[PDB]
């Protein structure tokens, strides 16, 4: 899904 | 709990988004000539103190681009 949605999404997107 | 970005999380996003573009903390937004009285704020006071949007991270990203194969 879209990464730029919330502050949590950014972390999960990067931390993978 | 509110959703904010501070510390490594803030720097991580800018580095993950802009990366080699060279993100800047202080940048214009409204007007810095006609208005005299104005406080200091950019990405910290805007997203750390208040909940902003991740899309803002792109604004700070420079227009330049690193090297890549294409």
């Amino acid at each position: 899904r879209n990464c730029f949605e919330s502050v949590a999404a950014l972390r999960r997107c990067m931390y993978g | 709990g509110p959703e904010t970005l501070c510390g490594a999380e803030l720097v991580d996003a800018l580095q993950f988004v802009c990366g080699d573009r060279g993100f800047y903390f202080n940048k214009p937004t409204g007007y810095g000539s006609s208005s005299r009285r104005a406080p200091q704020t950019g990405i910290v006071d805007e997203c750390c103190f208040r909940s902003c949007d991740l899309r803002r991270l792109e604004m700070y990203c420079a227009p330049l681009k690193p090297a890549k194969s294409a």
